[PDB]
């Protein structure tokens, strides 16, 4: 329960919004035990007092009590509805902005040992686990506390040693069962956590596998262990559901408890008087509707035990120390950039083998480069030095003969322009998918762009203002492609990094885009990343690579002179 | 729209029912002993409370209804513990069974449909659907019987007793629907203009949380917080409307349970000073029967306001059943599996007439194929991409059903028995899979019991030892995206080990030695060539260039074999072959 603090101060901020929350939960709590209450009192006062004293009895105040009682617990719990949500989505913002903050300073390296697929996914469950924190633990347990307060000292007028025997049962089953319950579904829910993400790996890996398991006589095989974790997970699940209706009967037990007592110490009698009559009727009906009160805290044990695992997951992800570091030097962008690399060397966190082994290699001014080579080579490992995602171990990168280490964020975001191997699809409208390139560029600016790299049926019925993404319009690969490089032509960056430009396009339109290359950005310090051959001859200084190093350099003349690799590759031999 | 689906839907969910109806009718029973005891425990508190108040009757001699008053509480203790673990163990035995179906079509369909979606497409439909519909088995189901069988035994056990305590609360009975009704045609307009934003701002936080890569390679980290800020009040200044809507038609519920309770209060109240004589049977009013009404007046509306808390299980178990009926209805031809048994595990022959590959939906992946392999000889199959190589091989394995004749040793590949059939057969595909814990159980996939001699001749012909030492446990490591990434060439020699550890009849090459560095190429065709000589191999490659030594080249186009002959008769002859040696390699 140390790991809620970091969120706790996000809920620290609107306090005052949370607070009248749960004060509406006292007050609609309060009357819903004050109604039941008064009229169990008014039914003994009316019967006691019978027909012969009609007059005497004064009946328009207790009328008035449940009339103005029953007002208040459906009007109440109507705002304690809504001012509880609203609180809970002004913390959600918070929340939100606190997740993505930390996630930016190391989002390309603090992400890459999980799978992101399944690691975002996780990371926005685990902001609205946070969120329902005051909704499920805070607001049933803080007002649960406060309303056996004001009962308990509401019942000490009437007699001491029956509201402390009634407030006492209801503070000791608020203070002592939850941690009970908790610390006893502690390891279950871990075991629960455990086999459910196990099965899921193990899952995988016989779904992908299907076809090596299948001719090698292993799917049965694999498929009985994958069915004995599931019996596991299950088996973990029902001793989940055991706790679930054990605090359902505990709560039911101890509310019949503190009726029965009501009904046998009552009875003796309420305050100084025996045989008490009507005042019998209102601890036995205030016992029996207070423990309303202690409903919500039944459950509360198992959602502070999600709360607190995603506490700490979330807690692990964002407090991981950022793999670079930027200096604040506060450089001006340089106009033209010349590229050099120098026995650059990478290896990945957990990894033992090297990813880049001593790559160097020099890339002049206005100087059109293509690194060439097969899957896995190293080649997007290559371009992630480049925007300083990652740190080279052994090796030195300059960008304009000075470290590109020395360049602060803002600096070197503008001095490199790459249309990532991945091109992200931001659900805004298509004028904020190319905004993010350059914010200050114009409507013309974007649509003359736009018509410059073919992407022209865009502007068609809706202009820029058509929404692209998760649930608007989607696009194809060329037509997604070109927009990556869209943005980099917005940027106008002097050094461009292309992983894979024209990967998985047809060759009429692989190449008007490399086209499209040389004809914008020809005054421009491109870098091209790609495993196909088109236009090679276009670029200069073609670097074929082999895992993770050169094992090949020159133009496309000289590569085809000698007998290499790139003839091989040509040729493929 | 779409209501004749959610229906039918819903009519899907009742048949998994089935599975354990025994349990659903436990807690529908138990659930009316449940109601059965709250109205005893009423009658017993009202009859106690009776004789104090009015009769003076000191405690001392009240002995019999408090320990019946105890004795009904421990029971209805005991029912509500019985009725969850009863609810649980019916949920949970639908979700085993129909897990099981739902891994027994995946592995029937096999590797040919599986490859359709992604693996995470697959585990969402099996851990994250299959438990999305617990709850309305576990939950809402028994819910549903309780929230009828109680609240008409509190009016039936009432009405003897004053029946305008009984009207009160079965006066409520249609007016809650018809007031909820009112509220939902009004929360049905705010829904409607709020649905199309607000399903638009609900992937918004995720989609700056996905392509946070992007964000930062442009600089707009900081300007995506405002964003996020912004998205964050669009969200909830939308979401209040619908809740002030929702909040006031879950009310409704409350604002009866409050008027039936102050209702009760004030019939009874003033019906014992004389204000109103109506309601009883002129018998007159007891102070138990208004004990009796007031106890059990807050016990009527509880099971219909926990039927509230449990509907939104209905909702998300009729989406996953959704997903749930389209998979287990798909036609789905698979390929056909016989009981024949191959007679020796010398080379097989090959031959086909008239073949047609068909995908699980029907669709023809290769046309008519006719060829013939003898035993022990090694083919190649060259082709353009798209042409139907791997289509060949996938049947020639028994994941594709094939519509005209394929026969191994003269006996149909349909009549041979799967499960024998694969003991005779070994491949190494483009992009293999590791599914195996470590290095080691991947390269003993095929028989895990084989010593290390074994295991050392394996590691060692495909040259795994090699770059064994460079892992950190050796042959022990565990390998995946998650631990200890090989690279590709790594991987593609763990795959070689694996298909060479055991002498096959017929070994099929998709693309292997294809994305590999120069040193693995190497090492994987080397072994590759030796062990294409020891029984009948089909190779798949891009490369045409050292293929003099292979018996018999097979040229595909179009699902069709177009050209058949040795590399030195098709090289020197014009045809498709000498076109594809002679074409331009467009990516490496
Ligand atoms: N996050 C990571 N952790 C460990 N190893 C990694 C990681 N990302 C990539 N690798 C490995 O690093 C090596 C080079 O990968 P990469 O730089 O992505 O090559 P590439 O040439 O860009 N491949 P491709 O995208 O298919 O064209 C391979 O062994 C990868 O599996
Ligand atoms: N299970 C399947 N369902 C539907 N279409 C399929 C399936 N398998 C293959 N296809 C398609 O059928 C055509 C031939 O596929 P296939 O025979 O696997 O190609 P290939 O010759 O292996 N291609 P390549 O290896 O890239 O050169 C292509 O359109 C495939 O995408
Ligand atoms: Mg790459
Ligand atoms: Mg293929």
């Amino acid at each position: 329960m140390r790991a809620l603090l970091p969120y706790l101060a996000l809920y620290k901020r609107h306090k005052w919004m949370l607070s009248l929350g749960i004060v509406l939960a006292i007050v609609t709590l309060l009357a819903s035990i004050g109604l039941l209450t008064l009229s169990g009192w008014f039914l003994s006062a009316s019967a006691v007092a019978g027909v012969a004293g009609l007059y005497s009895f004064n009946y328009m105040l207790p009328a008035a009590g449940v009339r103005g009682a029953a007002i208040t617990r459906t009007a109440g719990r109507y705002f304690e509805r809504l001012v509880s949500h609203d609180a809970t989505f002004r913390v959600l913002q918070h929340l939100r902005i606190y997740t993505f903050s930390k996630l930016l300073p190391l989002s390309p390296a603090g992400l890459a040992r999980y799978r992101q697929g399944e690691l975002l996914n996780r990371v926005v469950a685990d902001v609205d686990t946070l969120d329902h924190l005051y909704l499920r633990v805070i607001s049933p347990l803080v007002g649960a506390f406060v309303v056996i307060m004001v009962v308990t000292i509401g019942l000490s007028f009437l007699d001491f040693t029956l509201a402390f025997t009634l407030g006492g049962i209801m503070l000791l089953t608020l203070f002592l069962m939850p941690p009970l319950f908790y610390r006893a579904g502690k390891s279950t829910g871990q075991n629960l956590t455990h086999l459910r993400g196990q099965y899921r790996q193990q899952l995988t890996a016989w779904l992908q596998g299907q076809a090596e398991l299948t001719i090698f006589g292993a799917s049965d095989r694999y498929r009985t262990q994958l069915e004995n974790t599931e019996i596991q997970w299950l088996e973990a699940q029902r001793r989940q559901s055991e706790l679930t209706a054990l605090s359902q009967a505990i709560m039911l037990l101890i509310g019949a408890l503190a009726v029965i007592l009501m009904l046998w110490m009552a009875s003796g009698g309420v305050g100084g008087n025996a045989q008490p009559g009507a005042l019998i009727a209102l601890f036995v009906f205030c016992a029996l509707a207070a423990f309303e009160a202690l409903a919500p805290v039944t459950g509360a044990f198992q959602h502070l035990g999600q709360v607190i695992a995603s506490a700490v997951r979330i807690s692990d992800l964002t407090d991981q120390k950022p793999e670079v570091t930027f200096p604040d030097t506060q450089t001006r962008v340089a106009d033209r950039v010349s590229l050099t690399l120098r026995d650059v060397q990478f290896t990945y966190p957990e990894q033992s083998q090297q990813a880049l082994k001593g790559i160097s290699l020099q890339v002049n001014a206005g100087e059109h480069i293509a690194i060439l080579g097969r899957t896995g080579c190293g080649k997007s490992t290559l371009l992630q030095q480049l925007t300083r995602a990652w740190d080279p171990q052994q090796g030195e990168i300059l960008l304009n003969d000075s470290p590109i280490a020395s360049l602060n964020e803002a600096a070197l975001r503008q001095t490199i322009s790459v249309v990532p191997q991945r091109v992200h699809l931001f659900s805004a409208t298509l004028r904020d998918n190319l905004l993010l390139a350059s914010p200050g560029s114009s409507d013309e600016a974007l649509s003359e762009i736009l018509r410059r790299v073919g992407l022209e049926k865009l502007l068609e019925d809706a202009g820029l203002n058509s929404w692209l993404g998760e649930g608007g319009r989607q696009l194809s690969g060329g037509e997604l492609r070109r927009l990556a490089i869209a943005r980099a032509l917005l940027h106008d960056a002097p050094l461009v990094l292309l992983d894979e430009p024209t990967e998985g396009l047809d060759a009429t339109t692989e190449s008007q885009i490399l086209e499209l290359l040389a004809e914008m950005m020809r005054e421009k310090t491109v870098l091209m990343v790609t495993h196909r051959l088109r236009g090679l001859s276009r670029f200069q200084q073609i670097i074929v690579m082999d895992n993770g190093q050169i094992i090949e350099q020159g133009t496309h003349a000289e590569l085809l002179a000698r007998q290499g690799r790139y003839y091989q590759f040509k040729q493929g031999l | 729209m779409n209501k004749s689906r959610q229906k039918e839907l819903t009519r899907w969910l009742k048949q998994q029912s089935v599975i354990s109806q025994r349990w659903l009718n436990i807690s529908r029973l138990l659930g009316f002993v449940s109601g059965i005891l709250i109205i005893a425990q009423a009658w017993f508190m009202a009859r106690i409370l009776q004789h104090m108040i009015m009769e003076n009757i000191p405690r001392e001699a009240l002995l019999l209804p408090f320990t019946l008053l105890v004795l009904t509480f421990v029971l209805r203790a005991w029912v509500v513990w019985l009725r969850e673990r009863v609810g649980y163990h019916a949920g949970q035995h639908i979700r085993f069974a129909i897990r099981r179906q739902v891994l027994d079509r995946l592995q029937q369909a096999g590797p040919a449909w599986i490859q359709g979606k992604p693996a995470g497409s697959w585990a969402t439909l099996v851990l994250e659907q299959i438990d999305d519909m617990h709850d309305y088995y576990a939950r809402y189901l028994p819910q549903m019987a309780l929230a009828v069988s109680v609240p008409l035994l509190i009016v039936v056990a009432i009405f003897p007793s004053n029946w305008a305590a009984a009207l009160i609360l079965l006066g409520t009975a249609p007016l809650i629907p018809l007031f909820m009704a009112l509220v939902g045609m009004g929360a049905a307009d705010a829904n409607r203009r709020n649905f199309l934003a607000l399903a638009r701002l609900s992937g918004h936080f995720l989609d700056r949380l996905r392509g946070m890569e992007t964000l930062r390679i442009f600089g707009r980290g900081e300007a995506e917080i405002e964003s996020i800020r912004s998205a964050s009040e669009d969200f909830r200044q939308r979401t209040m409307e619908v809740l002030r809507l929702a909040f006031l038609s879950s009310g409704i519920l409350e604002f009866f349970t409050s008027l039936s309770i102050a209702l009760v209060a004030v019939y009874f109240g003033f019906s014992y000073l004389g204000e109103l004589d109506f309601g009883h049977y002129d018998t007159g009013v007891t102070l138990a029967a208004g004990f009796l009404a007031l106890i059990l007046a807050p016990e009527f509306f509880q099971p219909l306001r926990d039927l509230g808390t449990f509907y939104h299980a209905k909702a998300q178990a009729v989406g996953a059943a959704d997903s749930l009926k389209t998979f287990m209805e798909t036609p789905l031809a698979h390929p056909q599996r016989g009981e024949a048994e191959l007679a020796s595990t010398d080379p097989v022959t090959i031959e086909a007439e008239e073949l047609f590959i068909t995908s699980p939906e029907g669709k023809t992946l290769a046309g008519p194929l006719n060829f013939t392999l003898p035993a022990g000889q090694r083919a190649v199959l060259v082709g353009r991409s798209g042409s139907g190589k791997s289509s060949l091989l996938n049947a020639l394995s028994g994941f594709l059903s094939y519509q005209g004749s394929l026969r191994i040793n003269g006996i149909e590949l349909r009549d041979l028995s799967p499960e024998s059939w694969r003991k005779h057969l070994s491949w190494v595909g483009q992009n293999p899979q590791l599914p195996a814990a470590t290095l080691r159980d991947n390269v003993l996939l095929a028989r895990p019991d084989a010593s290390e001699q074994e295991l050392q001749a394996a590691l060692d012909n495909a040259w795994v030892s090699e770059f064994l030492p460079l892992l950190p446990q050796g042959v022990d490591t565990p390998v995946g995206d998650q631990a200890a990434r090989l690279s590709v060439g790594q991987a593609q020699r763990v795959a070689v080990a694996r298909a060479l550890l055991n002498p096959c009849s017929l070994l099929l090459l998709d693309e292997p030695a294809a994305s590999l560095d120069a040193h693995s190429e190497q090492r994987v065709m080397e072994a590759l060539n030796a062990a294409s000589l020891r029984q009948t191999t089909l190779m798949v490659t891009h490369q045409l260039e050292d293929l003099a030594d292979w018996d018999v080249i097979w040229v595909m186009q179009d699902g069709r074999i177009i050209e058949q002959g040795r590399y030195a008769e098709l090289s020197v002859a014009g045809g498709p072959f000498a076109t594809l040696l002679a074409h331009r390699q467009e990516e490496i």
